[PDB]
């Protein structure tokens, strides 16, 4: 057949490690935002409150 | 006048230092020859190479397949090729597959090394050593190529993965003497070095004993009072070793001046501010970086580090939401994000990342105490005294890891059992108040 | 001393069957409205 | 012959270096590839001072720093430069569009968005308005072509399909011998009436321009691999062949000892389902090349057929000790766990081989399978439904979500899919 | 006068302290009249440490709310709370003027710290 | 028999030497009974946990009433020479000897572990007077080695394709040791190979075609040092998991502190770690301290007590600062 | 306005003054839920209109301009089955059902959808 | 200054069940004439 031959996309040899797609789970992480969610932390309608 | 004679020169050279490097397939040093040239003080294609058009096949094919991440596969085609300038290809194509594989290997090994302180690298090696005996220059004439040159690199680095020092550092030296410019080739023999003294010894036998192939390299070059690298020697293992500066101060404005725009020169300099206590002309420093080149995760670990202590958690906050966006599998970017999450006084995050951050890159032995720390402030004795054990067994020279575990012991009532520690730790760096 | 072996065979046990689990609660096809957690339920009081 | 291979020779040499100079690994791979099989031309269009900047943007791209290669490149009029910075654009948007169902699947976490491409499309839209010369006449170059081939892709990511055969004909008729090109010309056809149609632009309306190409080239019917796209189409849908015997037999004279033809030669005995002469073909290959991995996962498919297990699991044992991170190496030891009716633990192979291409051969549909055999029923309907997304030429992705669904009460629904199916293999008898 | 942040600075608080420190209708008035006892004894029983750290404005208070494990406005908006060690506190002092030899005039009269006197002479709500 | 060391939590190559034997005795096929010695002297080293503090206590409990002999090296030389000793053992080593010889590939390995599963080991004696007509020797769970392969078993199914992977490696790796010594030598041909060899190699499906390149498929992988060998990843010469390392030290340490040991071998090997297995076992920290202490050390023997009692620490869920002042 | 003459169902006026927007910003406002959204209700005035023809052709462009809307598909896959073109609205209709989770509207019409295929014998 | 959502509408309740009443009403009358 024909796998390798195409690259119209992102394939195993264009991240720098082929072996970086064990955890491939890192992408999926959303990142806490600046302010606001520092009062969960505490707290662990209050979070909102933090942020004003 | 003559400066400007100088600046010509260095275009043409760094032209052809990022030509064959990169042509050759190996972006150690190509990534940085580029980024000399982009840098340098404003002031028809070169190519050549000795090649059949029958072999020249082969290179295409040797060539593709290795970027394709088939190293194996152009080993087998590539067999029975005699040319020097291919010879090196193939083994440079079996020591990637081996250095590749070995790191599929383990992900679950954090510390490396081995406790005390082959078989199948060895068959690299006397394919080395088997092939150069044959060839009919064996370096030390003027008739010597690059490509042989290039070889020698090879068999350095093959050598001290081995921890045959003092083997490898002579062949870095009779490849560096047939072609500079080779920053990669810099970096394995600035490695090997371990203590300041030896650094006087080996700086001492770039000026006596060691001259350039005036032949291979340019005219006007191979002065060795002329050159850069050397230069850019001098600015690297003196400062990261933190030894006795000397013919320091004159290189580093004459540098300046050649290379008002180098990316790399600006962030060096800014961490030379940073290694003194003086954070705030750092900071003035590094904002240049940001604006002038804002994708750079090479040396902003410093600057998430900076942001730390100047307690900017709103510009700290903008750099990780901004780093992460770019890539998540740098070992840098699991170090940004880090300090951020460690700034929120969020530790059990904050940890995981530090973890995260040494994982994709092992030789980041400065993340182990970091890692040490955020435990501490979690009420956890236990668990940070393994993190800064490793760190000080991965390299007994870390000031860093020896008072970070001496604290350790300090914070709990175990007085006198923290001594021996700290003891340790002023035999590393005696010259200083803080110890 | 906290066995790696040990916490490492819970590790396994556990999400070994988690691959089956998948399609449990969220998961929803075209065309039907209703996942497949409730179509075992309905099934368990058919029979029953 | 004679000296037609010759003419071949020193074009494909050019093929395989260009290509690979303008970094585009898969096409350049196949030219490289076949001047083995086959029994220092420089030049381009660059100035001292953006010269520089190719060497600039060529290196940051092989350290995989793709980002910063596109601020460095922020203004560049260069004609065809500029396709470097818009190929490095494109991909950076690419690792991070991920499908959030699809995601789920093929991670299993169970946990601006494309405005980008909109902007990426029009920038090469104006670029091209405002360039110079157009492809029009006897102008363009090389250059040209990767722009084209760019925007066309590009386009088939919008499923602009109508559009985006105009694009990439455009650009094969401005540049041929570019092997990349042509597969994404494959996934656009997704019907069996509209390639004799294309067929007969190509015989009629497709026109050559030969001042680029070598001599016997601009004509369609002596160029080489016109016969390797013909090769392609009718192995992937069958329908009705036109001189598909005669043109590959002339190809075969042609580049001897050549892997991929005889992969692709020995594939068709495996789609006529003749597995015991598929055997002996696969495995002459084998013993020549043992380093090559690719389209190794219809060997054990193959295998699985026969359940040849002590031979699959030698296989997987081979296949995995040179390389455990490519795609047909997973793929291969997925297979193998089938074989072991450990159906629960196939799918994490599966899983893993998918995350490294996400656009594969069949491995959508048989991680579907290995979801049936644990009843699951929703998670394999679903997985079937990804195949068909991606490529909707594919037989067994249909069949799966008919035959899935005759189990469901709901049998109304199974009547559509089949339908589809049926038409795209009639010959099935099953179907 | 910035520490390094390899080789932090040890306050003097110690491990347990902090678990001491982050320890927490007629009954609801009981209940926020305990509280806020509470909270004013380990506010001035602590805070030496409280004192030594911290860089500018807030308070020793603010930074025993923030411990994790009718309203007035809060100034700053850190919320460090308890830390083993600081980065950040390198020894160092302003200068007197005026405002300060006005501030240590309110504090002679008080037999309390000022940030505690605040606390209590905020208005809790009815 | 020296070579880089490494603990492994799967199956040792070690491992796969008792599930020979087991399957030689439990088979009653060829009436050979494993000797009760030869067992409780290789599954009992594997038996989980003795532990040892460093000092405060001297042989409280490890003391056996009755001499036992020292645990196995995972060499296939030290295993055979217990088997060889007897007159008629060149019949149970040849056993050994001829199994070894019978598993060439992997899915062989797969075979008796399936096998031992699906027909030997039996979950309670409840259904054992109901297998009346099973004609191999059936084994409870609660057994001596019942016990032991159930660990076995569950040490089989933890484990990805990789870890089957590095099982076949090592193997072959640990077996073409054994082929470069003078005992292999004296066993070139015994004939009793071929018998028993040819007893589990039967049922093949196939000896003409795919047999032809299924040796293809081995040879290739193997070092044939026709051409240059296909590159890999270093492979550790022995794999050792952490119970059995813990009777090795502890024997060594009671041996040291007051049927032949091999000092030279055990010591050689220890000093091989890859300083991550150091962590994992941090015993071979005191190991050197108790040799310090000999040659009369004071800067070496104070860093090797100080080493121990930071992993040790870490790792003792129980407060053990107070115990390190001591 | 175009939308204010629609819903007083004089389908004229509204027609011409939407068609005189569009005319208006031919040249700007390629994207950005401006051109979609004149687009749009000019198609599915037509679409009332009963002049499905142009609605088919207008509802394909905007469709072609942005991919991910179920409410395109779901007007197209009603357009189609106002005329007999059941093979190419099904296809329109899982879409416009796999882009959106509920769309009852379109759940219906491709239930009818299923009873038609069920009723149809076409070779 | 921002602005919002244009106004858009779809296809209401009314309009498409009175489109299924009329295409039962159409493959319910043709099989009496087939019958």
């Amino acid at each position: 057949s024909s796998s390798s031959y195409r690259d119209s996309y992102f394939q195993y040899r264009h991240l720098p490690a082929p072996h970086h797609i064990l955890y491939a789970e890192w992408n999926q992480d959303i990142l806490a935002l600046p302010d606001e969610v520092a009062n969960i932390t505490m707290a662990m309608m209050t979070s909102e409150q933090n942020s004003n | 006048d003559s400066q400007d004679k100088i600046i010509h020169d260095i275009r043409i050279q760094l032209r052809k230092a990022a030509t064959e490097l990169s042509r050759w397939k190996l972006y150690g040093s190509s990534k940085w020859a580029a980024e000399a040239l982009a840098g340098l003080a404003e002031a028809i294609p070169q190519n050549g190479f000795g090649l059949s058009e029958t072999e020249y096949d082969l290179y295409l094919l040797g060539s593709t397949l290795f970027d394709a991440k088939e190293f194996d596969r152009c080993v087998f085609f590539l067999k029975d090729v005699t040319n020097p300038y291919l010879k090196f290809l193939k083994l440079y194509s079996k020591f990637l597959s081996w250095d590749k594989k070995s790191q599929e290997s383990m992900e679950n090994i954090l510390t490396t090394g081995k406790f005390t302180d082959q078989s199948n690298i060895s068959s690299i090696l006397k394919e080395i050593n088997t092939f150069l005996e044959s060839y009919e220059i064996k370096i030390d004439d003027d008739e010597a190529d690059l490509g042989l040159a290039l070889l020698y690199y090879l068999r350095g680095v093959i050598l001290k993965q081995e921890k045959n020092i003092s083997k490898a550092m002579s062949s870095f030296l009779k490849s560096l003497s047939c072609y500079s410019f080779n920053w990669s080739c810099w970096l394995e023999l600035m490695d090997c070095l371990q203590k300041v003294d030896d650094a006087l010894l080996l700086n001492n036998y770039l000026y006596q004993n060691f001259q350039f192939k005036f032949s291979e390299n340019l005219g006007s070059q191979r002065t060795i009072e002329f050159n850069i690298m050397i230069k850019f020697f001098k600015l690297k293992v003196f400062e990261e070793l933190n030894g006795q500066l000397e013919d320091y101060f004159e290189d580093l404005e004459f540098l300046l001046q050649v290379f008002p725009n180098f990316t790399f020169l600006k962030a060096y300099n800014a961490t030379i501010s940073y290694n003194n206590l003086d954070y705030v002309t750092a900071e003035s420093r590094f904002d240049d970086i940001v604006k002038q080149d804002p994708y750079r995760l090479n040396d902003l670990e410093t600057y998430s580090n900076i942001l730390y202590v100047m307690q900017k958690n709103s510009k700290l906050a903008y750099l990780a939401q901004f780093v992460s966006q770019i890539d998540r599998f740098r070992p840098e970017t699991c170090c940004i994000i880090a300090n951020y999450y460690s700034a929120r006084q969020e530790h059990e995050k904050s940890i995981m990342y530090f973890r995260r951050a040494l994982t994709l890159d092992k030789k980041t032995t400065n993340a182990w105490t970091l890692m040490g720390h955020e435990f501490v402030e979690l009420s956890n004795s236990h668990a940070a005294i393994e993190c800064y054990r490793r760190a000080v067994d991965i390299c007994p020279r870390d000031f860093k890891a020896w008072f970070g575990l001496g604290q350790a012991y300090a914070l709990l009532d175990m007085h006198l059992y923290s001594l021996y520690y700290f003891q340790k730790a002023c035999t590393l760096k005696p010259w200083d108040r803080r110890i | 001393k906290l066995d790696e072996f040990l916490m490492l065979s819970e590790q396994y046990k556990s999400r070994l069957p988690k691959i089956r689990k998948l399609g449990w609660n969220r998961f929803k096809p075209i065309g039907i409205n209703k996942t497949m957690y409730e179509l075992e339920m309905l099934r368990s009081r058919a029979r029953a | 012959q004679d000296k037609i291979i010759h003419d071949i020779r020193i074009q494909l040499r050019k093929a395989a270096t260009e290509l690979s100079r303008w970094k585009l690994y898969g096409s350049s791979k196949w030219a490289a590839e076949a001047l083995a099989g086959l029994a220092p031309q420089n030049g381009f269009g660059l100035s001292e001072t953006e010269y520089d900047l190719y060497l600039l943007g060529s290196t940051l791209f092989d350290a995989k720093e793709f980002d910063r290669c596109v601020f460095f490149l922020k203004d560049v009029t260069n004609p065809y430069l500029k396709f470097l910075k818009l190929y490095s654009k494109f991909l950076s948007w690419d690792k991070k569009s991920q499908e959030s169902m699809e995601n789920i699947l093929t991670t299993g976490k169970f946990t601006e968005s494309q405005s980008n491409i909109s902007s990426i499309l029009k920038e090469i839209n104006t670029f091209l308005e405002s360039y110079e010369i157009k492809i029009d006449d006897d102008e363009a170059d090389l250059g040209l072509a990767l722009l084209y081939y760019l925007r066309g892709v590009i386009l088939k990511q919008e499923k602009n399909i109508s559009k985006a055969m105009s694009s990439f004909l455009k650009s094969l008729s401005c540049y041929s011998f570019n092997w990349s090109c042509w597969l994404e010309l494959m996934d656009c056809l997704q019907k069996v009436d509209d390639a004799l149609l294309l067929n007969n632009y190509l015989y009629q309306n497709f026109q050559f321009k030969f001042s680029e190409n070598l001599g016997s080239q601009r004509t369609i019917e002596f160029n080489i691999m016109i016969k390797f796209f013909k090769l392609k189409v009718f192995e992937e849908l069958n329908g009705q062949l036109e001189d598909y015997f005669e043109d590959l037999e002339f190809l075969l004279q042609v580049f001897p000892n050549f892997t991929f033809l005889k992969a692709y030669n020995a594939t068709i005995s495996y789609n006529n389902l003749d597995y015991v002469t598929a055997e002996s073909r696969f495995d002459d290959i084998v013993k020549q090349d043992p380093y090559r991995l690719n389209d190794l996962e219809t060997y054990s498919n193959i295998l699985y057929v026969m359940q040849k297990n002590s031979k699959l699991a030698y296989l997987a044992q081979f296949v995995s000790q040179i390389d455990r991170f490519r795609p047909e190496t997973c793929c291969i030891i997925a297979n193998y766990y089938s074989a072991r009716q450990e159906h629960e633990k196939s799918i994490m192979y599966f899983r893993r081989a998918l995350t490294l291409d996400k656009k594969t051969t069949n491995a959508w549909t048989l991680m579907g399978h290995e979801f049936v055999e644990l009843s699951n029923s929703h998670a394999a309907i679903e997985c079937y439904r990804r195949a068909v997304d991606i490529c909707p030429r594919d037989f067994k992705a249909w069949f799966g979500l008919g035959q899935a669904y005759a189990l469901l009460d709901m049998h109304l629904y199974s009547l559509y899919y089949f339908q589809k199916a049926c038409t795209l293999k009639p010959w099935d008898r099953r179907i | 006068v910035y520490g390094d942040r390899y080789i932090p600075s040890r306050t003097d608080i110690d491990f347990n302290s902090i678990v001491s420190i982050s320890s927490m209708v007629e009954y609801q008035k009981e209940r926020q009249a305990h509280e806020t006892y509470n909270t004013l004894l380990k506010n001035e029983l602590f805070g030496e440490m409280l004192s030594k750290d911290t860089v500018g404005s807030e308070s020793s208070i603010d930074r025993i709310k923030n411990t994790r494990p009718e309203i007035t406005r809060p100034s700053s908006n850190s919320v460090r709370g308890a830390s083993l060690l600081t980065y950040q506190q390198r020894k160092g002092r302003r200068l007197s003027a005026a405002s300060l030899l006005q501030s240590q005039f309110f504090d002679s009269m008080s037999p309390v710290r000022p940030d505690s006197k605040q606390l209590l002479l905020s208005p809790g709500k009815q | 028999k020296y070579g880089p060391l490494g603990i492994t939590n799967f199956i040792t190559p070690y491992d796969l030497c008792i599930l020979i034997l087991i399957h030689a005795h439990c088979s009653q096929d060829n009436g050979i009974s494993v000797p009760t010695a030869v067992f409780l002297r290789l599954i009992s080293p594997t038996r989980p946990s003795l532990e040892w503090n460093p000092l405060l206590k001297d042989n409280s409990n490890l003391r056996s009433s009755s001499i036992v002999p020292p645990p196995v090296l995972p060499i296939l030389d030290n295993i055979i020479r217990i088997l060889l000793d007897d007159k008629d053992g060149n019949k149970i080593a040849l056993t050994l000897m001829g199994y070894l010889e019978a598993i060439n590939g992997l899915d062989s390995i797969n075979r008796l572990m399936m096998d031992l599963e699906k027909n030997c080991l039996v979950n309670n004696y409840r259904s054992m007077k109901m297998r009346t007509t099973s004609t191999r020797r059936q084994m409870t769970r609660a057994s001596f080695l019942g016990t032991f392969l159930s660990t076995c078993i569950r040490k089989y199914q933890i484990g990805d394709f990789e870890m089957r992977e590095t099982i076949w490696i090592n193997l072959q790796n640990f077996k073409t040791v054994f082929k470069h010594t003078p005992l292999w030598l004296r066993f070139k041909d015994n004939v009793h190979i071929q018998k028993v060899k040819n007893c589990l190699l039967a049922n093949d499906e196939i000896s003409v075609e795919d047999q032809q390149m299924v040796e293809f498929f081995q040879h290739f992988n193997n070092g044939n040092d026709a051409d240059s060998k296909t590159m890999n990843e270093e492979n550790y010469g022995t794999l050792i998991s952490i119970q059995h390392l813990q009777s090795i030290v502890n024997r060594q340490i009671v041996n040291w502190l007051d049927y032949e040991e091999q000092s030279g071998l055990v010591f050689d090997l220890l000093d091989t770690l890859s300083l991550n297995d150091a962590t994992k076992f941090p015993l071979i920290f005191i190991l050197k301290y108790l040799e310090a202490i000999k040659e009369n050390s004071y800067q070496t023997a104070l860093d090797s007590l100080h080493n121990y009692f930071d992993y040790k620490s870490t790792g003792n869920s129980q407060n053990y600062f107070h115990i390190s002042l001591l | 306005m175009g939308v204010m003459y629609f819903k007083k169902n004089e389908f004229v006026k509204a027609k011409k003054y939407l068609k005189k927007a569009l005319e208006v910003v031919k040249d700007l406002d390629p994207s950005s839920r401006t051109t979609i959204s004149i687009q749009l209700n000019l198609g599915h005035t037509y679409r009332k209109l009963n002049e499905n023809e142009i609605a088919i052709k207008c509802f394909r462009c905007v469709l072609e301009k942005n991919d991910k809307n179920s409410e395109i598909h779901c007007s197209l896959g009603y357009l189609y089955l106002k005329t007999k073109k059941l093979q190419k609205a099904i296809d329109h209709l899982h879409k416009s059902l796999y882009l959106k989770p509920n769309n009852s509207s379109a759940t219906a019409l491709l239930k009818n959808a299923l009873e038609l295929n069920v009723t149809l014998s076409l070779d | 200054m921002i602005r919002r959502a244009p106004t858009t509408l779809q296809l209401s309740h009314d309009d498409v069940t009175s489109l299924i009443d009329d295409l039962n009403e159409q493959k319910l009358k043709q099989q009496l004439n087939i019958e």
